[PDB]
């Protein structure tokens, strides 16, 4: 049931930022890092930030991330049209022995 | 428990003092202090120098803490700084000072799940807040003297961290206080037993404990005090005493030497023996020894064995060698080990009576019951007064047992098995010449 | 050219098995660790699998296929697999093949003697698994 | 210039941190401090005690700058000292004297040519010879308070002085405050850049400073402080880890073991290699490290090439040999190297999954990015939480090149070639005996 | 008696310097230092607080004395330690009290026999119980100001004893001011030269005294100061300074080198030579060396032969071997000795003319007259301005008189002899082949 | 003339507790331990004390010793009919080079 | 069954010798120091005499027989031997031969390397010497 | 130009002191020892004053000399007719390599 | 018996080059330093050139004889030199052999590794010497 939980949905008009939350318990996002991902529909996830706040070669800076406590966030300024996809947080999770992920947050651009 | 022997070995010039127990540091437990601060006639000019001495200091710590944290990189308060990495991060310091409102101490629980214990030993801002800066202006001198008396705790705590480098040992009272230490150490997470021995023993507390600058953010000032944990308990100890073991023919520079290496404390740790070389990291309460495991050397249950037959294949018992027989005592923990070697004058002397004793050439022994002092040649030892048991186990000196001519005389390091193979390769050199001609 | 390609999709019976491949061009594959993502119908990404870097001596699964499927690699054909045993409707996805950066952030991969999550760089573009 | 990465080598059990830059202490710079004296009810009485402590204050510095200047003997502080016997003479105190009426700092060139920083950290003169002295009479009592604050840095410098026989290390916030200290830095003649480097680490600049007490003549109160000239700054540096590395035959006594001797801090210093084999002598501020260099051996730029090649024929890198395959563990900046040997049990854990790796016979290395503690056997390690990347170099283990059968085991600063042709002499002595027959 | 004279030695590398005079500690003498104690608005909160600090130092050091006494187990304190479990008997302190009532200082004779010079330094119960008692009510604040001077040595003296196990080294003023330690000395059973020794040399005696904590009972707060007894005073010293002799052979890699490891002090005492290896242990006053016998080794008079001929059979002179030719320096007591091997820049310069001297391959020595600095590749060293004569001893360097093929390259702790036989056995190793065929 | 100096009779009734003194100088009694031995008629002297205050195997708990200063005392509680002995207090002497005894208590029991 | 065991009582001349003995069984003799104590008619406990453990090295003996009186021991005969010289009638006194500790309390003798006195646990039943 | 700069004459009757100046700077006389030298005419000069103040053998006690910061001076008390000479000072000098000398004083005895 | 004895004195021309000597005796020559030292017709003393002690690898001049004059020691024939070359009108003086005491102060000579300037002890009678 989507141990990393975020909001559902998500709606912004262009250039706004959008802000997407994840939060999480000490065991998975206070511990370690957390990393974000951004999936257009019909194509595969694509790696959005590293390390709470860093970008990948190739992500424009106005996607910013950032870590607080158990909880984390990321911040998609200058909104723009083909931002329109599902964004999920993840991180390692030390309960488990393994990644989870976030319920994932369907964002829809007007 | 109690009830110290000791076995001085003819045949090795060692002695063994059993009968300690043990409290050995096998990890850290990371607790996190507290200062909160104020943001902000000669009567007045008193309160003048007085806060200029406060803001100074703040400013002091505030330079320090410009990532800091290391010292002596053996990675010893590597567990302090870790916490203290942590507690630079959003509002993980807001937890502690949440916390410690209205109180002198609390648990928290860092977003790492880390439980620390916090205490808040000074507030400085419930004082100038609410005291202080209600009144350039007038006053009465007895709160000039009740300001200084409170400053005072943060101006030595600063006076510690800058001449340290932000990381002091042992810690001292301005730290933490006894009772602080003391309150302390009776919530962190260890057995009635070991909060039973760490109470008795705060001193030894103290020399084997760190005090780690953090952090000067959101007006608390924070540092990280690194408490030992004694994951092992009243374990047997022992002590190994050594002297140089050598032969006496009467011409000198004919006679060959031996000593025992291995010196030091033992103390059983979970089927294992642990091993501290350095005297200095073990500290003796008189029948309790507190030892640090960073500097030990975990060794198998038959390296005892050095001591009732070194000569045995299962533990290869170390020795050092020489040619030079000088005049030396060793004073044990209930006596004394005396190598007298060719012409020196050794003797052992009782504060009232002079002379009791004249020792002969070779390696002996003298407990302390009845002697003050021994002296060799020149140098004057003076012996513990502890009381125990004295045993003196007769056996044949080893240096008697290897032939001069084949004997190593300049190892270091060697062992009992080292100098016998280097003792066959050398007879194997006169050999194959023995059988040409 | 880093690409990931992947190969094996098709419908299966209740209780049977079934494998899945991932071949890497373009990087040394030996040197990062791999994962299995997939993503159920309407649904969000569900982590699989993971395997270590150039041994596979840690390998780590999720609960939901604790006990039935396995990871494995092979360094010498730059290609990852996926043993699914005992598939159950609940296991219908698409199964997406990633690289862990392990490290390779623009520079090179690391080696921290056991699995570390570095994240999700580069991604295969999925293939279709049914049980039925 | 920050990046910290490690590369850990197989072959030779050892890790290399690199990425550090360099702050290397190669000269110092000796400033005069200097704090001028007044030769001369229960409110009196306070103020007959408070002048009792000054007066005896100054005499007993009087008798400690009786020809005593020297501390260790390793003329460290020759420079300051040569300083203070120019202070002796005729009218050179008074230059100092002159130049700081009517202000705190001065620069003065004595009679040598030498230029000195100057400063008067505090004036008693101008306090008691005209606030104290113009009152047996009576008082008010906020004079007895203003009196005890300005005496006190008086009696706490006599303090130290007294203690440590007039040369203290490092140096004391009552020596010389931050304010003080920042001072005198921003007017030392040096770069711009080695001002802002020693002016954001005071701290380290203390642990590498010297303060001498000098000379009390014609009222005045000077000692010496030597502050640190770093010469060498922002060149790459890089800390050598070395951990045993032993074979791993199943029967207990039948390994062979090897380990590098060279470890500690390695900095580059103009053309060649400064190496600082005591990491006592060196300060780490997370990626500059400050070194002295009186406790550095001058190297090649070829040493490196024990890195990289441990066999070439440029350089003769160092080793020890044993025969003692113990279990043990280094912790490296940005990890732990752990040499698991025999039946022992060798583990990494992290604090809220317990064990994630348990370590196979040999020597091996792992990161510190997901692992919080390493045990080998009774002892717990815990690791720095550096950030940086971290490289294993695959190779063979060196110790599998080696016969046991001609192997030294006690080597101790033995060294590549120095073993090798120790191995063929050994075997030359089977060979003879090989065609005999 | 002055006159410092130096003499470098060309053959062996090596410089002695002459005409210091000796103060060794043979003995000591144990003195007991008494507190007496009391057993018991804003104005009174003061008081509240200052008798809140009282009564807590009287607990910590009542929780402190719980059979403590013991530090390093070099048993230092031995002497002390014993005199602090007599202390512990039925009315042992009661004579103390006796002896100082109306009293600063007195001498008392233990029911062992032992005569103790015994100190009050500080009256709390004549204080307390006749000033501060007789007053929750109201009073004027200038006794608060006293109350805190009185209370303050207390709480400095359970400072210290807190953070160092009770035992304290060296001795502070706030242990024993200058004028209880110069009244001590004045009555200590000791030389009128001893007395002007050590009351002229105070620091010192600090830095070789210790003071223990013992026991607080009946009212009183006891502690033990451990004094030394410099039994041997006025023969002469002398220090050796050491430095490497290589060979200079053109090509990298092809020299042999050799050190002498005999260095540190050197005094005179009762027909045979007390000698001081570690450097650490001996202060200098600039002709006068303190030194303590419990790290000394006593040897015979013909030790110093290996200053005047190397090989003499008489003694075996210690060297240590190797191959590496590294450039290197030493500061002496009159100038400096400077090894200079292979492509390395070596200078030695005055501060107003610059390089005035530059070295070849070799080992060299210059004074200290004309002399500021030398440089030696990247090291600079500063010389002391010590002033004496310094003398050179031309000779062969004795590297040279050794085959470089059958020198043995690692030896640590080696002699000449050693060496020569090390040499022999290695010369008949070739020579049983040189006549097979 | 007997260097450690101790009463020459003691007398008591039953149930009493006698206490028997025994004075030295500080170079036998205040340096060393005390030791104390009883003596019924016609037999040989029993080992009572040792170390000051130490029962040997087999001696009631009502005999007690202590040592104060540079003198020593024995005390016999509940006192017993066959109690009736000679005590001796003894010790080692430094200034001699030997033990050296009390003069003896005859302990007469009523 | 510790036991000590007496003979060589009598009368005898001024300025002559005579030798006693003390004959130890029931405990290992050779680890205790040896004492000889002897009673005046009507008088008090004296020390005469101790002999140091297994060899004897010290051995003390008071003023009172100081020069005349000599102190033995045969570890192998078990047995401890007083050498009295130059009787006199001060000497007339019941000699007892006694046991010193040396360190058994109930648990086992030490060996300090000088003479220590432990007490007088184990006693003779005591011999008669007489001078006239 | 006598880079030590003395008094050209000097006069004195017996029993006088008469004193002679010599000015340096840091680099000659600040920095370094100060020896004196006396020239009888028609004589080589004589060794007077060594390292500030010290008479060499044979070097009356009424010559004495003295240096204070960068200047020095020498004392003759006692004055005597054959006193009558000149009178040099010398000093190393570090800002050349060499000794300098200063311009001499022609002292004149009445 | 102390002595320095020189000879060469003469008249040269401008621009001609001419030599002087001072031959020691009564003490160790070779373990002095030694001076030059002329004085000008009515002038003041100037200080020429030094050598250093034993081996006179230090070697100073005045810049008034820099590149014109050299300075040269026989340790054999206890004898010192001056090389003047290039002889000009301002050079005409009575010149002076000095030893420096190079520590001898009534005691003994020491050795630095450098050239000291310990004074000038014993001087020569001088020798005349004119350019014209």
């Amino acid at each position: 049931q989507a141990v990393l939980t975020q909001p559902p949905s998500a709606s912004g008009t262009p250039g706004q930022r959008v802000t997407i939350s994840c939060s999480g318990s000490s065991l998975n996002i206070g511990s370690n890092y957390v990393y974000w991902y951004q999936q257009l529909p019909g194509t595969a996830p694509k790696f959005l930030i590293y390390k709470n706040n860093q970008r990948p070669s190739g992500v424009p800076d106005r996607f910013s991330g950032s870590k607080s406590g158990t909880s984390a966030s990321l911040a998609i300024s200058g909104l723009r049209s083909e931002d329109e996809a599902d964004y999920y947080c993840a991180a390692w999770d030390d309960s488990l022995s393994g990644v989870v992920f976030g319920g994932g947050t369907k964002l829809t651009v007007l | 428990g109690q009830n110290i022997t000791e076995e001085f070995y003819q045949s090795t010039c060692s002695a063994v003092s059993k009968g300690y127990l043990s409290a050995l540091r096998t990890g850290w437990y990371t607790s996190v202090i507290t200062i909160e601060l104020s943001n902000i006639d000669a009567k007045v000019k008193l309160i003048k120098q007085e806060l200029d001495k406060y803001k100074n200091a703040v400013t002091e710590l505030q330079l320090l803490m410009q990532s800091t944290p290391a010292t002596g990189s053996g990675s010893a308060i590597a567990s302090g700084v870790a916490v203290c990495k942590v507690l630079h991060l959003e509002g993980e310091v807001n937890k502690i000072k949440s916390a410690l409102l209205s109180t002198n101490k609390a648990v928290v629980s860092l977003s790492n799940g880390v439980s620390v214990l916090t205490f808040k030993v000074l507030d400085l801002k419930n004082y100038i807040d609410k005291q202080l800066l209600p009144i350039c202006s007038i006053s009465n001198i007895e709160t000039v003297i009740e300001f200084q008396q409170k400053n005072n705790r943060l101006l030595e705590i600063t006076r510690e961290f800058s001449v340290n480098a932000g990381v002091t040992t042992p810690v001292s009272t301005y730290m933490l206080t006894n009772s602080e230490l003391l309150s302390l150490i009776n919530d962190m997470p260890i057995t009635n037993d070991q909060k039973k021995l760490m109470s008795n023993n705060v001193q030894i507390v103290r020399q084997q404990s760190y005090s780690i600058m953090c952090i000067i953010k959101e007006e608390v000032l924070a540092y990280v005090v690194q408490l030992p944990l004694y994951g092992v308990i009243d374990t047997p100890c022992w002590k190994l005493h050594t002297s140089p073991l050598c032969t006496t023919n009467t011409k000198e520079g004919s006679n060959i030497c031996l000593t025992r290496t291995d010196r030091g404390w033992y103390c059983d740790n979970a089927g294992s023996v642990s091993f501290f070389p350095q005297a200095e990291t073990c500290k003796v309460q008189s029948n309790r020894v507190f030892c640090d495991t960073m500097n030990s050397l975990t060794l198998p249950s038959e390296v005892n064995l050095c001591n009732v037959d070194i000569f045995n294949p299962k533990y290869d018992c170390k020795i050092m060698t020489s040619k030079t027989d000088v005049s030396s005592s060793v004073i044990t923990s209930l006596g004394a080990i005396v190598s007298c070697y060719g012409k020196t004058k050794c003797t052992a002397s009782n504060k009232n009576r002079g002379i009791i004793k004249t020792f002969s050439n070779g390696c002996d022994y003298v407990s302390n019951k009845g002697v003050d002092t021994v002296s060799v040649g020149n140098t004057l030892y003076y012996v513990n007064k502890q009381e125990g048991k004295s045993l003196y186990v007769k056996g044949e000196p080893i240096i008697n047992f290897y032939d001069p001519l084949v004997f190593p005389s300049d190892e270091f390091d060697a062992s009992i098995s080292q100098v016998n193979e280097k003792i066959n390769q050398s007879l194997a050199f006169i050999r194959k010449s023995d059988e040409l001609l | 050219q880093v690409q990931l390609v992947q190969s094996g999709g098709g419908v299966v019976q209740p209780g049977r098995s079934l494998r899945l491949s991932c071949a890497a061009s373009g990087f040394s594959f030996t040197n990062y660790g791999m994962h299995w993502v997939r993503q159920a119908p309407g649904k969000g990404l569900e982590w699989v699998a993971v395997i270590s870097y150039d041994d596979g001596s840690d390998k780590y699964y999720a609960d939901s296929v604790k006990g039935r499927f396995t990871i494995s690699r092979d360094n010498s054909k730059n290609t990852l697999y996926l043993q699914m045993n005992s598939l159950r409707a609940e296991d219908t996805a698409v199964y997406y093949c990633v690289r862990d950066p392990t490290g390779d952030y623009g520079d090179f991969p690391e080696q921290d003697g056991y699995y570390y999550y570095y994240g999700m760089d580069v991604w295969g573009q999925g293939t279709t698994v049914t049980v039925s």
